[PDB]
RNA sequence: CAACGUUGAGUUUGGAACCCUGAACAGACUGCCGGUGAUAAGCCGGAGGAAGGUGAGGAUGACGUCAAGUCAUCAUGCCCCUUAUGCCCUGGGCGACACACGUGCUACAAUGGCCGGGACAAAGGGUCGCGAUCCCGCGAGGGUGAGCUAACCCCAAAAACCCGUCCUCAGUUCGGAUUGCAGGCUGCAACUCGCCUGCAUGAAGCCGGAAUCGCUAGUAAUCGCCGGUCAGCCAUACGGCGGUGAAUU
């Protein structure tokens, strides 16, 4: 009843890579945009602020955002 | 208070019974300035005390307070490097204060259901000389008299 | 302790305002902005055109009154021998620039210059004077005393002068001040003229505050 | 503050002027017109104009200094300069007020 | 099912 | 019903009538019309006990200016009020009544001054002062 | 309780007028607490 | 640091400086001596270190230590020291604390016959 | 009465008794009671006819077992997902964007 | 015709009112008086210092006073006598017709 | 103020007699009387008076102290960087988390909590704005859009309080943390990190050790309402406003 969200550039990239039927890594900064069904099985590398982190997309992911899967904070221990 | 002393404030009267006394009690029972509620509590207390006994509650006030009024207490003095409990005698206003207070405290600690009921119960017990508010005063007297030797102004 | 700018302390009592206009709260910001732009311009212009011809230019203050039609700038000034005598009289030469700045739509501008008769009974002027003498590396004692002299021979009831900074280029800063006559700062009924000025020397900045008391 | 900040602000004002009516237009377009898979594309129009074009991006700074905090709107001045000016009587109608 | 769950909301 | 008793008893609005008094205390203002006969307390088109809730206190403030006199069955009081709370409105009623009474007969003076019903209670709310929690209340404070 | 966003109080404190604390007399409150039948 | 002082809070704060292990230990020692003997009264020990001069700022190389004590009954024991080395500074603060402390113990804990 | 979903409302008003099922708060309570069944009394004073209706209605709303496994599979899923909230659940740190520097104590007691 | 004066300082506004009222009293038109409207008064508080101290505050207001002037019957001479008027630079006038 | 009738009212009458608004003016000065006091300043009392001894609050802060705070509001001596210590952008970060220290809010219940029905404020803000009415939603909200540049219209529901009905002692109809589900709004964008709603969840916690803080009257306590910042907000904060209203020297 209101649109979900995804970055334009991201959307059309996924369009092209879907049509040409190859699995290529996608470096993206959109830490907001939702994972819509038509991207599943792709590998997307999301910006953690320094590095891109490769994530494999799955059936489960859909309905969340991208940034849930790239932890921004480096913490192990006191 | 180092300089100024205190002027006297108009002693009011309770609306129904036109007493200085009852008015004193409703002011000390008061919390969060709801006078509206405090009057209700005090009057349903007069109603439970006229319920249980056929004696005039106006008088049961005089007995409840005459019962708990301490004529003496102690005070801690620093005398010659020695800390004494010196049994200072109490003024009348202070007596009535103390009284209503121990009454109210012993009334707030009761096991019962309402505040009206509690207050009534303790008014009944204090008028009979049968309760904590009285016991408290007798303790203050016990611990005054043991220390009777330290009042040099005797 | 801190005092209050004794100006701001009598406001709507013994002292007027300077900007005399009104505006609806929304426009108020814009209007404020506008005053600032012209006060800036008119300060600059005169500074450069008089200090080129080498004189002491008291610009004592600037009153601005906005009316729906015409906005009027009244310059209180101590010696307009440097603004009038020049061929393009300050009136026109400024009228043009100031009218460039504010706008010309629904607003046309008028400039009027007023001669403040006793220049040393005005703090602002006096302070600029001491500023000149100190910029000239005269010792501050002399400066202070000359100022006191000029003023008291210029008709004044009381004056308090304060100079703060690295005085005489000495490495540790300090505060020197002189009271003369009678300066009530706490009496609201007292007509008090204060002013604050800043000075740029080889050794850094120097503050001057001047208080002047004109009676009750 | 930094002159560069003030400049950032100015260029923002300019861009927002340029794209203003376009914003209102695409906005009423996405508000009023249904079809989710259409609203994809009109949201694709939305995301095109520069980020420095959104009203949300603007920030008021005191027009005299430019300090980013503490600006009361009526004057467009920061607290401090506002105080000074109230003492030199440049604010018409300002009075140290005690109620 | 999170794909169909997503398509029931939007479609 | 009571609106017609008030209206029919009083044609001239609240201003015209000979005997009127005005209470004000805190933010409450009350205008008071005094009349002769029976005794009825109508405040803002409702009853005394209806409005003031029958908090014995407030009622007693209202009736107190006539108990120094004993005119309880001799006068009829119609007042309008606004502002503040009912306690204050009551106090106000009290005062305006007293002023009305001094308007009818001046002989009342000495009782009313001995009771102290004639004075404007000046005590009002104090403003909140910067750095403080409310009025005189200072925030919880650590010596360290 | 003042920290309960499920109550008239709590809503009033949180400045959210919502199901419990309705804007007008025509906005639906929670399902009714009306029936009790004491007779005696 | 001490167990008999376990009831005491040792709070050690560099203001402009970085705190080492030798400063740690040294603080525990010198404050340890002062506090250990009067431990029944003592409550919280607040030590701040401030460095200045040399390469940091203008003026001599000053290192300045401030300590503060609190006792169960008496509040406010304040001591301020300026010196060359952190170590020196600390030694000084200890010298002062000791004195003020035993002045308090002296006052109240003497059964002083104070008649008046 | 017991049979309401293996649990025991005891000797109270019906609503506040119904609530003791994990799965019923205030809303479902007074809705079921004052809308569908229509009667309000004590618990043991419930006539058989009423009690039956009650059981049959409450049976169509989720309950302790089914809810518990419902939310548990929720949480589990999130944990499998390796998303943020999952990470937080697994670690035992608060997920609703509440600060960790000071007060977590409720969730940190675990 | 009704005129709403609004201005900051008082003397200015009632002298201005006085001009209007006398210049309309002269031209023989009836006036419903210079009716005072409630003074609208705005408060701002600010931090005294540039840094730190949160407690030193400064209170300043802006008071705005409103006068109302009801002229009953709009003669040609009345409208002109009041359209001519010289009202000081610190007052605002609104004309509702 | 009254009237006509209406819940939309009118601008529809009269009154200026109450109230209110805001401008001018008067009033309080130990001024009068008595008692005290060297006569003196004054101090205890009494009258009148709305107010009586700075009537009550506010702004007001001397010479100076702390080489107090601030070169990150602004200004500036000198020093230093100048294909970088300057500048543009998107992501991060200032929101981490074994802990410790300080300020607050809510609580631990019948002086109470829930529900239903009634009553009384103040002062504010509001044309890119506040938004009545009606309609859809359990609900945030959505659609509609009068009226208002504000003593006119709106935010707007004042809440404690009261009259009734339930619980009358429980870890409960106390208390509401935490978490899941499903939503709403702002805004290109709500995952890190917004706020709000509906259903569910129902932790601690039975008045708190040593110690310690605020307060002398419209004060404490207790109850809500507004504002500034502001697209939205972390506001329980800050600045204000009134409601109820103590004890003690
Ligand atoms: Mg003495
Ligand atoms: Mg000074
Ligand atoms: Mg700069
Ligand atoms: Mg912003
Ligand atoms: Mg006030
Ligand atoms: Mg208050
Ligand atoms: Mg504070
Ligand atoms: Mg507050
Ligand atoms: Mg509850
Ligand atoms: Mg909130
Ligand atoms: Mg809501
Ligand atoms: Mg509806
Ligand atoms: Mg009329
Ligand atoms: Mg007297
Ligand atoms: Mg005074
Ligand atoms: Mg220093
Ligand atoms: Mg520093
Ligand atoms: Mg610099
Ligand atoms: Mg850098
Ligand atoms: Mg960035
Ligand atoms: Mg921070
Ligand atoms: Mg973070
Ligand atoms: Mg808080
Ligand atoms: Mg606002
Ligand atoms: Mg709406
Ligand atoms: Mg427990
Ligand atoms: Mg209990
Ligand atoms: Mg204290
Ligand atoms: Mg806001």
């Amino acid at each position: 009843k209101k649109n979900p969200f995804v970055a334009n550039h991201l959307l059309r990239k996924i369009e092209k890579l879907n049509k040409k039927a190859e699995k290529e890594i996608i470096v993206t900064w959109s830490r907001a945009s939702t994972i819509i069904p038509t991207m599943i099985g792709h590998t997307i590398a999301i910006h953690n602020g320094r590095e891109h982190l490769p994530i494999y997309i799955t059936d489960r992911m859909v309905g969340h955002k991208l940034g849930e899967f790239a932890p921004t904070l480096n913490f192990r221990g006191h | 208070s180092r300089r100024g002393t205190v002027e006297e404030k108009t002693a009011k009267s309770d609306p129904i019974y036109r007493n200085r006394l009852v008015n004193m009690l409703v002011n000390r029972i008061l919390k969060h300035g709801k006078k509206s509620l405090a009057y209700q509590i005090l009057y349903r207390a007069v109603k439970k005390i006229q319920q249980k006994t056929e004696t005039n509650p106006l008088s049961v006030l005089r007995q409840a307070i005459r019962g708990v009024t301490p004529d003496i207490a102690v005070k801690a003095r620093r005398v010659g490097g020695s800390t004494h409990q010196v049994p200072i005698e109490i003024g009348s206003t202070q007596g009535k204060a103390l009284a209503i207070r121990w009454l109210l405290g012993a009334a707030r600690k009761r096991p019962g259901r309402n505040m009206a009921f509690k207050l009534s119960s303790e008014l009944v017990d204090a008028a009979k000389g049968s309760g904590d508010a009285v016991r408290k005063k007798e303790e203050t007297h016990r611990m005054a008299e043991a220390n009777r030797a330290f009042a040099h102004f005797r | 302790g801190q005092k209050i700018n004794p100006l701001g302390f009598r406001l709507g009592t013994t002292q007027s305002h300077y900007s005399l206009w009104f505006s609806q709260p929304k426009n108020y910001a814009e209007g404020l902005q506008e005053d600032q732009k012209i006060r800036d311009c008119i300060k600059n212009y005169v500074q450069k055109n008089t200090k080129t011809s080498s004189g002491v230019e008291g610009i004592a203050r600037i009153e601005i009154q906005k009316r729906i039609d015409l906005i009027q700038v009244i310059i209180h000034m101590g010696f307009p021998k440097l603004l009038i005598e020049n061929r393009p009289q300050g009136v026109e030469d400024l009228k043009i620039n100031v009218q460039k700045e504010l706008n010309c739509v629904n607003r046309k501008l008028n400039i009027a210059i007023t001669r403040i008769a006793k220049p040393y009974g005005d703090p602002n002027i006096l302070a600029e004077f001491i500023a000149g003498q100190l910029k000239s590396r005269v010792s501050f004692r002399k400066a202070m005393k000359k100022a006191i002299e000029l003023t008291e021979q210029a008709d004044t009831k009381g004056i308090q002068i304060q100079i703060a900074g690295r005085i005489d280029g000495k490495e540790i800063a300090r505060i020197e001040w002189i009271r003369e006559g009678r300066v009530p700062l706490q009496t609201i009924r007292a007509k008090i003229d204060y002013c604050a000025y800043t000075v740029r020397t080889i050794y850094g900045v120097l503050g001057i505050k001047i208080w002047i008391f004109m009676g009750e | 503050a930094r002159k560069s900040l003030i400049q950032r602000e100015k260029k923002r004002r300019n861009l927002e002027q340029k794209y203003h009516l376009i914003r209102r237009s695409s906005k009423q377009e996405i508000r009023k017109v249904t079809s989710l898979s259409d609203k994809w594309e009109i949201h694709g129009k939305l995301q095109s104009p520069p980020r420095n074009s959104a009203p949300a991006r603007l920030h008021r700074r005191c027009f005299l200094t430019g300090r980013p905090r503490a600006n009361i709107r009526d004057f467009g001045l920061s607290g401090h300069i506002l105080r000074e000016m109230v003492h030199t009587c440049l604010l018409p109608g300002a009075t140290r007020s005690s109620w | 099912d999170q794909v169909e769950k997503f398509r029931k909301k939007y479609g | 019903d009571l609106e017609k008793f008030v209206k029919s008893r009083l044609p001239g609005g609240f201003a015209a009538q000979t005997v009127i008094g005005t209470g004000r205390r805190k933010c409450a203002i009350a205008r008071v019309v005094l009349q002769e006969g029976t005794g009825k307390f109508i405040i803002n088109y409702r009853d005394a006990k209806e409005y003031l809730q029958g908090n014995p206190l407030w009622l007693q403030y209202v009736k107190t200016p006539l108990a120094t006199l004993g005119y309880e069955t001799n006068y009829d009081v119609f007042v309008k009020a606004h502002g503040g709370g009912l306690s204050g409105q009551a106090q106000a009623i009290s005062l305006g009544v007293a002023r009305a009474l001094l308007k009818v007969s001046a002989s009342h003076r000495a009782p009313l001054k001995q009771e102290g019903l004639l004075t404007r209670d000046s005590r009002i709310v104090e403003r909140k002062k910067p750095g403080l929690k409310k009025a005189r209340k200072a925030p919880q404070f650590s010596k360290r | 309780g003042r920290g309960d966003r499920k109550t008239a109080k709590g809503k009033r404190f949180n400045h959210s007028f919502g199901n419990a604390r309705p804007k007008n007399k025509n906005k639906g409150r929670g399902p009714p607490k009306a029936p009790i039948f004491p007779k005696g | 640091w001490d167990g008999p002082l376990s009831s005491v809070k040792l709070i050690l704060q560099g203001r402009n400086l970085e705190v080492s292990d030798n400063v740690r230990s040294h603080v525990e020692d010198k404050v340890g001596k002062s506090v250990a003997k009067h431990s029944h009264l003592v409550r919280e020990v607040d030590v701040r270190l401030s460095a200045r001069g040399g390469d940091l700022s203008k003026g001599p190389k000053l290192r300045r230590c401030e300590v503060t004590l609190f006792t169960k009954r008496h509040g406010v024991i304040r001591a301020e020291e300026d010196a060359e080395s952190l170590y020196s500074s600390i030694d000084l603060v200890s010298s002062i604390i000791q004195r003020k402390l035993r002045k308090i113990k002296d006052k109240v804990s003497d059964h002083g016959r104070h008649m008046k | 009465v017991r049979v309401g979903n293996v649990e025991i409302p005891n000797n109270k008003r019906v609503e506040y008794s119904l609530q003791y099922i994990h799965g019923i708060g205030r809303s479902r309570a007074r809705q079921i009671l004052c809308d569908l069944t229509l009667e309000n009394k004590l618990t043991k004073e419930l006539s058989e006819d009423e009690l039956l209706q009650v059981r049959d209605e409450v049976t169509k709303y989720m309950i302790e077992g089914d809810l518990r496994r419902f939310n548990a599979i929720a949480i589990r899923r999130l944990k499998e997902i390796q998303c943020y909230r999952g990470v937080r659940h697994i670690q035992g740190l608060p997920c609703r964007g509440q600060r960790t520097k000071n007060n977590c104590r409720t969730l940190k007691r675990g | 015709i009704r005129i709403k004066l609004r201005s900051y300082w008082v003397p200015l506004i009632e002298d201005s009112c006085k001009q209007i009222m006398d210049a309309a009293r002269t031209t023989n038109a009836k006036i419903m008086g210079p009716v005072p409207l409630p003074t609208k008064k705005r408060i701002y508080c600010v931090l005294k210092s540039p840094h730190v101290h949160k407690d030193a505050r400064f209170h300043f207001e802006i008071r705005t006073h409103q006068r109302l002037i009801d002229i009953l019957y709009p003669t040609a001479q009345t409208i002109d006598s009041l359209m001519q008027l010289d009202l000081p630079a610190g007052v605002d006038v609104e004309v509702k017709l």
